[PDB]
């Protein structure tokens, strides 16, 4: 058993995270006191340090004669079901007749959300983001116009066999669910758990996902998080003949039930590449917009 | 009662005289992983105060024109002592950290120092400048090691992202007018209750000079940055024969 | 705990971390009028926020050779903002004041002020050297505005009277070596409840350095001073049109 | 009426002149009482900041 | 609180604004000879305060290349004042002692003192270099008077002692960085409770520079050292005719 001090006492084990914080309910914003002229030494609430790196406690009543104010306004809509719970752009497939991209037909869109700035740069404000998915998927021709076509949607999780053709065994889907609709139909919509094997979904992941040297040829594997792959995202024209309308498939995603760590800087820089934080080098442009003079507007 | 600070761990022991007090990071002391939490089945490791302790890796000299420099965490201690042997043995890793920067100089001598801890810090490259090439940071640039890495373009941070919302991450300043050491806390900061402590980093800290160095000729032109840090709580699980890199 | 003093009135607030303590004029802190030494009928104002406020009116340099310079209240403030407004619109003034003298130099700097408070300072003229002519001084001598005025002998004070004993009025010691403020309260000094605000000027504001400014060549030859102050529980009454003078 | 803070709580009015001295008796002068030597640290009546 | 300090004794007072707080020499604050320890049956003198007061008597001046300094107690004072007078007339003497040792420089200034307390502090004599001459310091040497006398080798303290260990009698530090004066309150040491003050010194106080003074050329080339020291609790007994030495 525990016989000397040294493990009698010691602290190992000790599993509780002192917070040194606990959250607060606040549904409005803080109310404005009455304040008045004060005028004593050696106290000094305009003084502080941002040297400590802790953000200043200096409030208005401390620095100027400040009236009672009943602030009412309410903080809800800066929650972050309240930004992140509209549908936005995330992935767009593209179905042509004649053409070198997907002239077979059909379409593996792997599932990521860094397509487009709009969604990245929002989602890209937390390091670490948990949340449940609701998909709609909005398909046209070029022209806007909508066609008697049946289409198949299929949800390809990491290791299921990805079809290779339009008439591919793997859209017997037996297993995998599948949604059926026709182009006259509202969009198809469907709701996703959060299926990463973590705890969280990581949009920036700072290492590699394998052992070995990370060559040349091994370099693509940087930043590449297995913990995001959700899947593939195949979609089909259901028939065995060629479908006579091109098709433009587009994804909306949006996001509930979001939970978010770790903030970080937003991106200032304009994005090059999918899951990548690649940059410009000779482009890099300031984050605001610039003056002629400090001392003037 | 703020300025003076000891902080003491395993069998040594760091001192400073002008202090600007210690950020926890996200408001978390270091803490070991519950069995709730954990996911390992095997009986964690925890050698305690052979690894617990304070670590003066490496020494950057700060000069007028310098750009900034990071490290990548626990990449800089993969390869240094008991620390060092418990990473490589073991696959599983978890511990906190005490990262304490140290920067002196005189009462005629000014400038700025941000010191930030920035979990995910990964590393973008320039794109080839246009940004038509699709490049990656190399193996040396993604884990610098113990040596660290200057930075090209600190106003991005070699990522894309602004220094100047860089503050609302755990840091601290270290402005020679007032204080010469920087103490951050940081606990674990990961998705996951283990991890690699060889292949993922979990955080980066970042030294950049916002205000650039300056001193009339004659004073001391040599003002080192030297960078002390200590593990807190550390777990190790999953043990095999040890793996270099 | 008596360094550190930050002084907030109105929508201003000045701060100073090398103060040398308040001194309150005579012990006692400005306050309205009591109903029982009130004489006018009329119910006067009390516009409060929008005249009680911290006026930074001008700013004087220091030089090795500087005389010293006064400045006459409310003169001062007969034309500046809100306050000058409701100094020239209403016949009646009752306020204190709080005057805050900033003068702020490096360690190598030496010199002493003496910022005095003196009521009714009544400025005579040299007549005519021998003393056998009946001279006054000019109005912009006796009422020199927000620019003040040099003292031409301020052994003297320009008024017979030794800067020897000038102490005994409320005052404070501007010593470079150790604060650069000086602030002084001071409630309203007269044999009246009430008075013009343009006519009679309640108290002169004395700077003279006693001790002469000096540094080494190199160091900032430029030692500014800079007043700033802000009426205290300042009424008026007697609403009429405005007048300039 | 005073419905508002600013007005309520305002110190707009008060006419008693807060003195920091009151006058106390002194028909003689002061009396010097019994001193003894004094070696102490940290307090320090001599020095003084005019 | 621990930096200001202010000794008083009889009519002469002693501040300080940079103390490095006081030392009572071996625990025992000086008092007065018991009943059951005296041994001489008349009743002695106790002057008190024309005696209990702080003497400055010389002041020795700091160079780059100073050895060190050393007085003789009570000899310094043998011949200063009401306490010469009194320990001239009385044969017996026993006093305690509170030595404050001046030496202030700037903060650009250098150099550390050791100024101690070693009782019966017997002179030797290098022995003509070989050591086979037996020879005896002089006079002026082994009671150098109020002169004091510099030491031809403090590493031996010329009496073969080494000065690395003299540290284990009462002493301070005079480290010109952040002190500039040193106190040392010394009890009555001596074998007996009375003793001659002309032929016995109970103690000598050594002030030897360890550090070497140093200072860029520019600043005040003269630091002087100042010794100032109160008797406490001073008797005397035996009175006769004066004595000179
Ligand atoms: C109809 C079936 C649709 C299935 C929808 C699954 C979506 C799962 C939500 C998260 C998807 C991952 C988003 C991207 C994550 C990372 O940023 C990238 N993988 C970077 O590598």
């Amino acid at each position: 058993g525990d016989r000397v001090a040294d493990v009698i006492e010691s602290s190992i084990g000790d599993s509780v995270s002192r917070a040194l914080t606990r959250a607060l309910p606040a549904p409005t914003g803080q109310d404005t006191q009455v304040s008045s002229h004060r005028l004593d030494t050696g106290k000094v609430p305009a003084l502080q340090a941002a040297e400590i790196g802790a953000s200043s406690n200096a409030s208005d009543e401390s620095m100027i004669e400040t009236r009672c104010v009943l602030n009412s306004h309410s903080t809800a809509e800066t929650t972050l079901d309240s930004f992140f719970s509209r549908a936005g752009l995330v992935g767009e497939i593209d179905l042509p007749l004649e053409g070198t991209t997907n002239p077979n037909g059909y379409a593996n869109w792997d599932i990521d959300i860094t397509g487009y700035a709009q969604m990245r740069r929002k989602v890209e404000l937390f390091t670490y983001m948990r949340f449940d998915a609701e998909f709609t998927f909005v398909a046209c021709t070029p022209t806007g116009q909508v066609v008697p076509q049946l289409l198949q949607y299929m949800f390809v999780p990491p290791g299921a066999p990805k079809p290779d053709s339009r008439e591919s065994l793997a859209w017997q889907t037996a297993t995998n669910p599948s949604v059926f609709v026709k182009l006259s139909d509202p969009p198809a919509q469907v709701s996703v758990p959060f299926m990463s094997p973590a705890s969280a979904y990581q949009w920036f992941y700072d290492g590699y996902p394998t052992f070995g040297e990370h060559k040349q040829e091994k370099d693509l594997e940087y930043g590449a998080c297995p913990n995001n792959m959700m899947g593939t995202f195949s979609v089909r024209t259901v028939g065995t003949s060629k479908s006579k309308y091109p098709l433009v498939i587009r994804i909306y995603m949006r996001m509930k039930h979001v939970r978010a760590w770790i903030p970080r800087p937003m991106r200032n820089q304009n994005y090059l590449f999918k899951a990548n934080p690649n940059y410009a080098g000779n482009f890099i442009k300031p984050t605001g917009a610039s003056r002629t003079a400090i001392t003037t507007l | 009662s703020d300025r003076v600070a000891q902080l003491t761990i395993g069998n040594s022991t760091i001192t400073t005289q002008e202090a600007a007090n210690i950020i926890v990071g996200y408001g978390e002391w270091p803490s070991y992983c519950s069995d709730s939490d954990a996911t390992a089945v095997d009986k964690p490791t925890r050698p305690d105060v052979s690894v617990n302790r304070f670590y003066t890796l490496d020494t950057k000299l700060w000069e007028k024109s310098s750009k900034g420099w990071y490290w990548k965490f626990p990449d800089v201690l993969t390869e240094t002592g008991v620390f060092g042997q418990n990473a490589q043995f073991h696959y599983l890793y978890r511990s906190g950290f005490c990262i304490h920067v140290q920067c002196n100089a005189s009462k005629f001598h000014q400038g700025a120092l941000l010191v930030a801890v920035l979990p995910e810090y990964v590393i973008g490259s320039v794109a080839g400048g246009t940004g038509t090439e699709d490049t990656h940071p190399p193996y040396k640039q993604t884990q610098p090691g113990a040596d660290g890495f200057e930075l090209q373009h600190p106003y991005v941070l070699d990522a894309g992202i602004p220094i100047s919302q860089l503050t609302v991450c755990p840091h601290q300043w270290i402005n020679l007018r007032t204080n010469n050491c920087a103490t951050i806390i940081v606990p674990y900061i990961n998705a996951l209750p283990f991890d690699s402590a060889l292949n993922h980093c979990n955080f980066g800290l970042l030294v950049v000079p916002i205000s650039p160095l300056d001193y009339d000729q004659g004073a001391t032109p040599v003002i080192p940055i030297t960078i002390t840090l200590a593990p807190m709580c550390s777990e190790f699980a999953g043990l095999r024969q040890a793996v270099t890199q």
